[PDB]
């Protein structure tokens, strides 16, 4: 089973600031990594697929990066809707394990 | 759209079956995944099914608890939970696989399962 | 000089529905050598995959053969996923027995 160490577990920031969320795979997974967002009262939604590609409708202030074992989710110019939960997921080897998650909180 | 069945409130040790019915495509067209989320906690991958050939894969820690099935005659993928305890209280999402993405692009509303 | 990979997807033997075969993905002509190659079943990465050694020629640049055992079926499903520095995102090439 592949472990995904998502960090930080929680983060606080102000409007307009930038945040970086990191996921570390216990073994190389290439670019078989997806980033999901979950808002209060919603199902998780796809943001990034194949480590770097935006899904439809996702704004350009969301950026994915990484390959192998280290991956990053960059969110620039944070608005009120962005202070929610984010999870990474590896699709390299079953079970398709999730990251521990990261909750963005306002100042 | 991925329609999921209504919320469930059951006694400990009982069984429950949650259904996931797509609108706009057939279940045999893609993989259907199931994800568990305890209240205020993170996401947990349970397993996925290929209803076109019946291939099912589970996370090993869910093999005794969860059973995924497909009724292609009704365009429905189901997730059965048995011998329910307090640890099974969660929202259970069904997610649709999109091959061109290599991920689950569309998720259902989720079925809340409450074990009193 | 950087070269995008040439990708060829084909079966080892002529495809017959319900019969065991081998799905090949031949990647050649790329530079530099850092490359990602996977065989897919409706976009899902197949895990039981073998691959030859990364070889190089002065004329063909780098080449590489991935292959897995599979059983062709009526439907369209099998493909190859290649990622390279010359690609903005992973490239998926579907298997077609009439191609």
């Amino acid at each position: 089973d592949i472990q995904m160490t998502q960090s930080p577990a929680s983060q606080s920031a102000s409007l307009g600031e930038s945040v970086t969320i990191t996921c570390l795979a216990s073994q190389t997974i290439g670019t078989w990594l997806a980033w999901y967002q979950q808002k209060p009262g919603k199902s998780p939604q796809l943001l990034i697929y194949a480590a770097t590609s935006l899904a439809d409708g996702v704004p350009s202030r969301f950026s994915g990066s990484g390959s192998g074992t280290k991956f990053s989710l960059k969110i620039r110019t944070l608005q009120a809707e962005d202070f929610v939960s984010y999870y990474c997921q590896q699709l390299y080897s079953k079970p398709y394990t999730f990251g521990g998650g990261t909750k963005l909180e306002i100042k | 759209q991925l329609q999921q069945s209504g919320a469930e409130l059951v006694k400990p040790g009982a069984s429950v079956k949650l259904s996931c019915t797509p609108s706009g495509f057939n279940v045999k067209d893609t993989y259907i995944h199931w994800v568990k989320q305890r209240p205020k906690q993170g996401l947990e991958w349970i397993g996925r099914i290929d209803p076109s050939d019946g291939d099912i894969k589970y996370d090993p820690k869910f093999q005794g608890k969860a059973t995924i099935t497909a009724d292609t005659s009704s365009n429905t993928v189901s997730l059965q939970l048995s011998s329910l305890t307090s640890e099974d209280t969660a929202v259970y999402y069904c997610a649709r696989w999109f091959g061109d993405y290599g991920a689950m692009n569309y998720w259902g509303q989720g079925t809340s399962v409450t074990v009193s | 000089i950087q070269r995008t990979p040439k990708i060829q997807v084909y079966s080892r033997h002529p495809a017959e529905n319900g019969k065991s075969n081998f799905l090949n993905c031949y990647v050649s002509g790329f530079h530099p050598s850092d490359i990602e190659v996977d065989l897919l079943k409706n976009g899902e990465r197949i895990e039981k995959v073998e691959h030859s050694d990364l070889s190089f020629s002065k004329d063909w640049s780098f080449y590489l053969l991935y292959y897995t055992e599979f059983t062709p079926t009526e439907k369209d499903e099998y493909a190859c996923r290649v990622n390279h520095v010359t690609l903005s995102q992973p490239k998926i090439v579907k298997w077609d027995r009439d191609m």
